[PDB]
């Protein structure tokens, strides 16, 4: 699957 | 948290944290999904086929 880490905790 | 940033999800929230897409295009369900929200372990990959909660349940 897309997965992503974004810059807020 | 700017009102014109979209929200996201099960919980109508901005992003934040690791986030996962639901394999349907066309997903009425949020788009996009954070880990805790839908039960995956933070800091990891997920490299198969994942649906969001409401398209897992949708007829084929
Ligand atoms: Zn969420
Ligand atoms: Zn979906």
């Amino acid at each position: 699957a897309r997965t992503k880490q974004t810059a807020r905790k | 948290i700017d009102p014109n940033e979209p929200t996201y999800c099960v919980c109508h929230q901005v992003s934040f944290g690791d986030m996962i897409a639901c394999d349907n295009e066309n997903c009425q369900g949020g788009e996009w999904f954070h880990y805790t929200c839908v039960g995956l372990t933070p800091e990891t990959r997920f490299k198969g086929k994942w649906y969001c909660p409401t398209c897992r349940l949708l007829p084929q």
